[PDB]
């Protein structure tokens, strides 16, 4: 019930965005590698 | 001027300078910093409680 | 530091290395502790200008992380 | 008084060691005293100025005395490239045999002069050493002259008014006339009649200049304007410096560009450049009225720059007052001009390198450049320095109602913001691309690099000429305005000194350029964040708005609200000194990685291994202190043994700042009392008791001693690095 | 705390397992560096990967997992 | 000695004088607060200068402020 | 490069050092 | 030149000079 | 030391022999019915005050501060009365008109032998 | 002088030293080897990653050099990602500009800072899209600056 709050502090969220966005330049850098260009 | 009214302060050394605070307790009884003012911040002692005298007692409306 | 500085570099002169034909010794700094560790220029010079060459070229190849971690650690 | 500070009784007061260290340290504060009144100041600063130019004439009158008596400096005059130019002798007690052999040039055993001054001298056009001796005399005699001023300007009826000081009026009228319009025109009197004659050949001592003019006709038919008879017969070509062949006559030609064999600038070139300068500088002379009264009154000259706009404030009404009045202002000023001045200097030295056979021994080159860059960023650090004591001790913000200072005091939140702001943009963009780039060219792949050409330098080159680039641009297109208004006067002779790629004029550029000036850029606007900050919240901060009121050098304000290290003024050139060490570092360690891949020829080794940090620690570091690094084996020395042991000597002082700068007072402080129990309690030595009470350093004392070591170990390991380093790839 | 090193024994056994060359490791130990950790390949980053023998690829260890799995008798 | 001074400040909470390990601070009786006191320093010559009365001051910004003036034996808190 | 001129230089910078000691004891 | 005069002249500025300039100065803490 | 130091003596009474902690350091045997207690300085002395008064009562307690002429003095208190309570004995020194904020400016101290705040 | 970079010689000397330097490991494996198609996978992102370099330029270092002009041939190496990346923080300091003026008028803004207010917080994230045309009309009514804040003494 209240786990949902704590998936809500600054530290957790910090990581599930981090880790989120990390993804995304981990994923977009599997995909397209060697990119300088654009 | 009464309390609970937002009030600006002109005292440059005060934390909360040109920064709105709320009014808790005026004594009528010349103290000479008698508008006891407290604040939303924080200064460097933890303590937003402080207190003032009238001519820094600047009000908006 | 000084601990591992001495371990690694009394055992780099005096213990390890390869052995070759008819049992002979070979050291991989050779022998170059006891005329060397006296001073600091010989500790400094025959030991961590010396043993860090091989850190320091470590570019272009799987030794190359730890010439990342080796200049991120000095930052 | 009475006690140790024979000037201020608040310390004399104190039983401990802090009468000392303090006694010492505000020796010449001299604006805070006991008794000392303001014409008992001005009075003291005349003569200690007095003191200070004749520690400066000492000073050159010992460089004179042993490049007279101890050098080899006519022997270096009769082989300039070849021989290695000698500093003073050793007299080592300490030297057993093996040393001894390790230094053998000539008889003497002495040093090799790598301060360039052998070069200096040799284009002034001493020959010998005996006009050494007699400079060398020639300056023990000025040195006393001002020494006996110094005693003269003491002695009471000679201790001028304040109001003599207050003649700021007069003063620029008299230096910028005679100070250095006089003395840049009398030098043109030296280069005219000894440079451009014991150049070419005439040797031109004191008993003939009197009767041998430097022109072949001269002064009786040239009031005229015929003046380009004394540029008539430059020396063009197939000339070798010192000798009278191969060269022409006349005096104030201005080529441009180097000698084509020693890659020095023409003589002719310095005369009539000091001449024009002399020239100029006599008309600035007379600027301001005097007694006669015919010039600039100066509260006329600021307080009418008031813009109507009315952005800047109610113009500059009170700074008239607060520089003559104030100090630190005028302090501030004279470090401030004088450190771009030197920055300037540095950037001129290996740029045009002025001097014969300079840019031939690479040492001296690499050592004139790093000491004024060096000296150069110690004080910009003064003159923010003596900012902030301006603005603490100095500093009156009611002659300056609402004036141009006490605007900067009120937007001074934007100024820190924004310094903090390029400091943080230049840090994660110097930072960000060499991380990049090491972590890339880690992973076996150079040419995954971010490299930006550094395209405005590369620009600018192509407005001063350097057709390497191809932009063709005002000076690099022949075609241009400006390349063919000076076609004959100054330009063909210095393109060829632009488009040469071994001298050291607009050096060719990589992007090494690039993300080193992002670096450097980076240094000024992180030191300048400190030095502006602990300048400008140095009157009052919202921490402690009392600063104003502890005086400049104050410890601190105790833990309280929050804890307080280091809010005083002092951090500003306390933590300012560690980032002028730094960004000097890094200023001198890509020039000298500059120039040791242009004289060793390969240029591609450092443009291609610059711009990741490895290249940095792997290609200059660790190569080039391969010689210095054998200064000393078991297996024997040689001569750079001395800079291999101030190497690691200076290790150990750059380490020792380190206990002091990190391990503060109370430790010690609690320690020293265990050592006063243990000296107090043993038997034999308690007779021996102290005078002074042993007291661990105050922490203002404490922060200074680490700097200090700090700077002692950094500057000593990097002299020593320069010169073992250049001096063992080559020589 | 026991929890987290139940944990990373458990890490260390699985990359053993999966990742390592121990079982080639364990024919010839003086030929073939010790290798677990298998470096994922992005941008560059796997030259890491050691080609230590083996017939398969990693950085190398050197915690010593392999010798204790040998002495712990791991086949 | 370490000037200590007392400002109007000083609403006389008395954490300065509780706070001092001193007794350089004792409190007087000041009718201009609500409290009816203000804090006193007169035995500044024992002031060591440590400010943890300053750390302990809850006014608006430091009633009491100690200015580090001279260094004698007792204000240098050396016990030899 | 001679020896009497030493001596001079000597004489000159002992009569400097009474001068700067001089200086010394009245500042 | 006068190869003899920093054999003089080195130890009594090196070594004897930071013993009577301890006397004058040391001393002239209290004087 | 005690020939040419301030010795401070601390003189005081209990009631029950209690077990303190010494400045100098350890437990300290704390005779019952009356005890002095030479110490070294008065931060010492008064953290001993501290030391005894947080816990439990041990007033009748004041540092005669040998100085070392041979007399005494006598400071915690002098009134008799603890010194953040309030007596009206005590003479206010040390103070100011207002804060800081009206306090002078250093260039307008500077070459006078002045304070930053005295006005 | 920047040589285009698909035929620069010290480029091409990068294009053999590195596909064969890369190709020796190559040959130590077999040729159904996990590790020798996996080298297969990394010398066919070697010749891309030189390809896909063509239009840059490279000196006389054979390294791909920038140009930060605008001349527009050099859009795509520099100013391209530069508007990119100024949307992309523009994007990220409009959203937390936006949650600061959001949980300054709250109950607690101490408690709305340690745990965010998801639903408020991917309101604002996602909102903030468009800031060069909100921020700048929040501009025009005098809203994104203030006046008379806090300050030290002058
Ligand atoms: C949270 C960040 C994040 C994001 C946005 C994605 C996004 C994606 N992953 Mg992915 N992935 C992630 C983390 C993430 N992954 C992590 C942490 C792992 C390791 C367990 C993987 C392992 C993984 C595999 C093994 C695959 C993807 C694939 C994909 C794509 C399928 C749609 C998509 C772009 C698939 C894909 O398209 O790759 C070819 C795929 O096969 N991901
Ligand atoms: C802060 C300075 C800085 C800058 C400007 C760059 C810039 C770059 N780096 Mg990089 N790098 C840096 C620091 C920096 N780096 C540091 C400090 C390191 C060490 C950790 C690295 C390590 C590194 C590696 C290992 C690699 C790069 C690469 C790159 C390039 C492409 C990045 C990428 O993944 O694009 C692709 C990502 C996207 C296209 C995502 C953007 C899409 C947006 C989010 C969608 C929404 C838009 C609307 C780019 C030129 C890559 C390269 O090939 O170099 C040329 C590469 O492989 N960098
Ligand atoms: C025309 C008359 C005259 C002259 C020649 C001087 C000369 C001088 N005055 Mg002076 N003064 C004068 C009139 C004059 N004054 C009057 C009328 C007043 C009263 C109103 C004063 C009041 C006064 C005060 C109060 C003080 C002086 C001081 C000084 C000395 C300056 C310090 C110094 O060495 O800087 C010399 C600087 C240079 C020679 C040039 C430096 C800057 C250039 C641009 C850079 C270097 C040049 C070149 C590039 C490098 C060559 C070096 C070589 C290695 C290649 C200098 C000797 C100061 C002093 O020392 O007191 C004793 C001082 O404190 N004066
Ligand atoms: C800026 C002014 C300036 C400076 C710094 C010098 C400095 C110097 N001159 Mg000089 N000189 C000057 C102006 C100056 N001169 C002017 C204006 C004249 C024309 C009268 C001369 C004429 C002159 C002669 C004739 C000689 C010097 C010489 C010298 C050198 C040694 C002087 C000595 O022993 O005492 C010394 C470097 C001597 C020298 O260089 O020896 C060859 C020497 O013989 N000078
Ligand atoms: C301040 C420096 C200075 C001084 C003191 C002198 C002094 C003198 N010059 Mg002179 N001169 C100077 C700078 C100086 N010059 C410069 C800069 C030039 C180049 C424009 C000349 C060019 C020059 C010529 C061409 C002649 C003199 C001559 C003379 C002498 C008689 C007039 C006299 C000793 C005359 C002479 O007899 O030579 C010694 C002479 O014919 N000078
Ligand atoms: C022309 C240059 C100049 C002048 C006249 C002054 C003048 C002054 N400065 Mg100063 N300053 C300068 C340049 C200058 N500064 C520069 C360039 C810097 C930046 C480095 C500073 C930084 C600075 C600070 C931080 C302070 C001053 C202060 C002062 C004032 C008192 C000085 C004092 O008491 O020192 C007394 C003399 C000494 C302490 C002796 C100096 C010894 C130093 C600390 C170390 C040198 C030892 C050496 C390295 C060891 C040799 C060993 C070898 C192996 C290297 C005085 C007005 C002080 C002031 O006004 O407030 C009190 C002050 O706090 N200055
Ligand atoms: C290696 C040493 C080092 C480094 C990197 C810095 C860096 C900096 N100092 Mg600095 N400083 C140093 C030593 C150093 N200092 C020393 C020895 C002193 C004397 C005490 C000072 C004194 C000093 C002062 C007085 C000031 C600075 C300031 C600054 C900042 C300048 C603005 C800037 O460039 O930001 C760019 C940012 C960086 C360079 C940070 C590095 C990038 C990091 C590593 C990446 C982020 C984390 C990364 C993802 C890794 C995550 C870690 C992991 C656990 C997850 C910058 C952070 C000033 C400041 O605050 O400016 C705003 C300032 O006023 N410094
Ligand atoms: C700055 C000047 C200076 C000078 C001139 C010397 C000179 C000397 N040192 Mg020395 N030293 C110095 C600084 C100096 N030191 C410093 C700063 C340190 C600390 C780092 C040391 C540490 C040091 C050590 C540890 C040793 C020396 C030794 C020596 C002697 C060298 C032995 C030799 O082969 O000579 C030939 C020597 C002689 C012929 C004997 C001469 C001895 C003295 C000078 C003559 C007799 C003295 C006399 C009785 C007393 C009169 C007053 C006196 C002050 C002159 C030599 C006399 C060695 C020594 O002890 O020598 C025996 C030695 O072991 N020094
Ligand atoms: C709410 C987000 C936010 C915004 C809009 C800004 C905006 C600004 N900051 Mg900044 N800052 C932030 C967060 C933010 N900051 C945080 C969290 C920190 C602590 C690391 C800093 C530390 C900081 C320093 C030290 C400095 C600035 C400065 C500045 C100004 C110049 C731009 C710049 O270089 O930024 C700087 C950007 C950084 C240092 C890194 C970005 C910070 C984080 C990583 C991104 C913020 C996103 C935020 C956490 C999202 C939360 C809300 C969301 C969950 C709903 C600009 C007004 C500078 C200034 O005064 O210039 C005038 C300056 O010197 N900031
Ligand atoms: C704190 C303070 C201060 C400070 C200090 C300093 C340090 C300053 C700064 C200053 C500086 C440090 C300076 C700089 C300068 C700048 C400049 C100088 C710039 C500009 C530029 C220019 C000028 C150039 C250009 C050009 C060219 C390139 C060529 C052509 C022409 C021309 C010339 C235009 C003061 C005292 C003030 C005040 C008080 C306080
Ligand atoms: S100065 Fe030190 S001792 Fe005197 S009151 Fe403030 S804190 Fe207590």
């Amino acid at each position: 019930m209240n786990l949902k709050k704590y998936l809500s502090t600054a530290p957790v969220v910090a990581t599930l965005w981090l880790f989120l966005t990390a993804g995304i330049l981990i994923e977009l850098n599997r995909f397209f590698p060697d990119s300088l260009f654009y | 001027i009464k309390k609970g009214s937002l009030v600006k302060i002109l005292r440059p050394e005060s934390f909360w300078y040109n920064e709105v605070g709320t009014v808790v307790n005026v004594e009528t009884s010349k103290v000479l910093y008698p508008v006891l003012v407290r604040f939303d911040k924080v200064n460097y002692s933890g303590l937003n409680s402080t207190n003032f005298s009238l001519d820094e007692l600047v009000e908006i409306k | 530091s000084i601990v591992i500085f001495h371990f690694s570099w009394k055992m780099q002169s005096d213990v390890w290395g390869t052995v070759t034909s008819n049992g002979a010794i070979s050291h991989i700094t050779g022998g170059n502790f006891a005329q060397s560790a006296i001073t600091i220029n010989g500790w400094l010079r025959d030991f961590l200008w010396a043993q860090a060459s091989q850190v320091i070229q470590s570019y272009g190849s799987s030794l190359s992380a730890y010439g990342l971690m080796f200049l991120g650690a000095h930052f | 008084a009475t006690k140790f500070p024979k000037f201020s009784q608040a310390l004399a007061s104190d039983p401990t060691t802090r009468r000392i260290w303090y006694g010492i340290a505000t020796a010449h504060d001299f604006e805070s005293h006991d008794g000392m009144t303001e014409e008992n100041l001005y009075q003291k600063i005349f003569a200690s100025h007095f003191g200070h130019l004749a520690i400066i004439f000492l000073w050159t009158s010992g460089n004179l005395f042993h490049v007279a008596w101890q050098g080899n400096f006519e022997q270096w005059v009769a082989n300039p490239l070849k021989t290695k130019p000698l500093a003073h002798a050793i007299w080592d007690p300490h030297f057993g045999q093996a040393a001894l052999k390790a230094f053998t040039r000539g008889d003497t055993v002495a040093n090799i002069s790598y301060s360039g001054v052998y070069h200096w001298w040799y284009t002034i056009g001493i020959r010998n050493n005996v006009e050494l001796y007699t400079g060398a005399l020639g300056l023990l005699v000025l040195s006393a002259v001002f020494l006996l001023a110094g005693w003269l300007h003491i002695q009471p009826k000679f201790k001028p008014s304040l109001s003599w000081f207050k003649n700021n009026e007069s003063r620029l009228n008299h230096h910028l006339a005679g100070l250095f319009g006089v003395s840049s025109l009398a030098w043109t009197g030296h280069l005219v009649h000894v440079a451009i004659p014991a150049s070419r050949g005439q040797h031109v001592g004191w008993d003939n200049f009197i009767m041998t003019p430097p022109h072949p006709a001269g002064l009786q038919p040239f009031f005229t304007g015929n003046w380009s008879v004394y540029a008539q017969s430059p020396d063009s070509m197939q000339h070798v410096f010192g000798t009278s062949q191969g060269a022409g006559t006349a005096i104030l030609t201005f080529l441009g560009g180097f000698h084509p064999q020693t890659q020095s600038l023409w003589l002719t070139d310095m005369a009539h450049h000091h001449l024009a300068i002399a020239v100029i500088f006599i008309v600035a002379g007379h600027m301001y009225r005097t007694n006669f009264g015919i010039g600039h009154n100066l509260k006329t000259i600021l307080e009418a720059h008031r813009p109507p706009s009315g952005r800047l404030g109610k113009g500059h009404i009170g700074i008239y007052q607060t520089l003559t009045n104030s100090l630190h202002f005028q302090l501030g000023l004279a470090l401030a001009s004088l450190s771009v001045v030197t920055s300037l200097v540095a950037q001129h030295m290996y740029a045009m390198p002025p001097y014969a056979y300079m840019a031939f021994d690479y040492v001296t080159q690499s050592a004139l450049y790093t000491h004024h860059q060096y000296i150069a960023g110690l004080l910009i650090v003064g003159a923010f320095a003596h900012g902030a004591i301006f603005f603490i001790r100095d500093y009156d913000p009611e002659q300056n109602q609402d004036n141009v200072l006490a605007r900067m005091l009120a937007h001074k939140e934007a100024v820190i913001s924004h310094l903090s702001w390029v400091s943080l943009f230049l840090g994660f963009h110097t930072l960000g691309l060499y991380v990049h780039n090491d972590v890339v060219v880690a992973f076996g792949n150079p040419e995954k690099q971010i490299l930006i050409e550094p395209i405005f330098a590369q620009w600018i080159q192509a407005t001063s000429g350097k057709m390497l680039y191809g932009f063709q641009v005002l000076l690099s297109s022949s075609t241009s305005n400006a390349s063919v208004a000076a076609q004959q006067l100054w330009l063909p002779g210095w393109l060829e000194a632009v488009n040469n790629e071994s001298n050291s004029l607009f050096l060719t550029i990589g992007p090494g350029d690039f993300l080193v000036h992002h670096a450097i850029a980076l240094g000024l606007h992180t030191t300048t964040l400190i030095l502006v900050k602990g300048a400008l919240d140095a009157r009052g901060s919202k921490l402690m708005p009392d600063k104003k009121d502890f005086g400049y050098s104050f410890p601190c304000d105790g833990p309280g609200r929050g804890g307080t290290c280091d809010i005083s003024a002092w951090d500003a050139f306390y933590l300012a000194m560690f980032w002028m060490l730094n960004t000097i570092g890094w200023v001198t360690f890509y020039w000298h990685w500059k120039h040791l891949s242009l004289w060793q020829g390969n240029v591609a080794q450092f443009n291609e291994s610059s711009t990741y940090l490895m290249g940095w620690l792997r290609d200059y570091l660790w190569l080039n202190s391969s010689p210095l690094i054998n200064g000393y084996n078991p297996y024997g020395m040689n001569s750079l043994a001395v800079w291999s042991w101030m190497f690691l000597f200076a290790h150990l002082v750059w380490a020792t700042g380190f206990m002091f700068l990190i391990s503060w007072r109370g430790y010690w402080q609690e320690l020293i009392e265990t050592l006063a129990w243990a000296h107090e309690r043993t038997p034999l030595a308690n007779l021996i008791r102290w005078k002074d009470k042993p007291v661990a350093l105050s922490i203002v004392q404490a922060r200074l001693v680490g700097l200090v070591h700090f700077t002692v170990g950094y500057i000593l390991t990097y002299a020593a690095f320069v010169i073992a380093s250049t001096a063992g790839k080559f020589s | 705390q026991l929890a987290i090193i139940f944990i990373w024994l458990s890490g260390m056994y699985f990359h053993g397992a999966r990742f390592s060359n121990y079982v080639a490791w364990l024919s010839n130990p003086t030929g073939i560096k010790p290798s677990a950790q298998v470096v994922w390949p992005i941008v560059g980053q796997q030259i890491l990967n050691a080609d230590v023998g083996g017939g398969m690829q990693g950085i190398q260890i050197t915690s010593g997992l392999f010798q204790l799995w040998r002495a712990s008798g791991i086949v | 000695a370490h000037t200590v001074k007392i400002y109007d400040n000083c609403i006389g909470c008395t954490q300065c004088v509780r706070a001092c390990p001193l007794d350089v601070l004792e409190m007087v009786p000041w009718d201009g607060c609500k409290a009816g006191q203000m804090a006193s320093a007169p035995r500044t010559e024992d002031c060591v200068g440590c400010k943890r009365c300053e750390t302990a001051c809850p006014t608006d910004f430091l009633s009491i402020r100690v200015y580090l003036g001279g260094e004698t034996t007792r204000s240098m808190g050396l016990a030899y | 490069i001679t020896d009497n001129q030493v001596f001079v230089a000597l004489i000159m910078a002992l009569v400097c050092g009474y001068l700067a000691v001089k200086l010394a004891k009245q500042l | 030149s006068a190869s003899y005069l920093p054999s003089i002249l080195v130890p009594t500025v090196g070594l004897i000079l930071p013993f009577a300039s301890m006397a004058i100065l040391f001393i002239a803490i209290e004087k | 030391c005690a020939e040419t130091e301030e010795k401070y003596a601390m003189t005081w009474s209990s009631d029950q022999q209690h077990i303190f902690e010494m400045p100098t350091g350890g437990a300290a045997v704390m005779n019952s019915g009356d005890n002095l207690l030479y110490l070294a300085r008065k931060e010492q002395a008064l953290a001993l005050a501290t030391q005894l008064r947080t816990q439990f009562k041990i007033q009748d307690y004041k540092i005669y501060r040998i100085f070392p002429s041979g007399e005494v003095q006598y400071l915690h208190p002098k009134d008799g009365v603890l010194p953040y309570q309030v007596n009206k004995g005590r003479e206010q020194v040390g103070r100011v008109k207002s804060t800081i904020g009206k306090n002078v400016n250093p260039a307008q101290v500077k070459f006078t032998s002045k304070a930053t705040y005295d006005r | 002088v920047l040589t285009p970079c698909q035929q620069s010689e010290a480029f091409h000397k990068r294009e053999i030293n590195e596909v064969r330097t890369l190709e020796n490991r190559q040959a130590n494996y077999e040729a159904n080897s996990p590790s020798y198609l996996a080298l297969q996978s990394q010398i066919d992102q070697v010749h891309k990653r030189f390809d896909k370099y063509g239009t840059l330029l490279c000196g006389q270092d054979g390294l791909p050099h920038l140009i930060t002009d605008g001349d527009w041939r050099h859009a795509r190496e520099f100013t391209i990602p530069a508007l990119l990346f100024l949307y992309i923080t523009g994007w990220i300091g409009w959203v937390g500009r936006s949650y600061l003026k959001y949980t300054k008028e709250t109950k607690n803004p101490t408690e709305q800072e340690i745990i965010l207010d998801v639903p408020m917080a991917l309101k604002y994230m996602l909102s903030g899209f468009l800031w060069p045309l909100s921020a700048w009309q929040e501009y025009r009514s005098g809203q994104l600056l203030a006046k008379e804040d806090e300050i030290t003494v002058s």
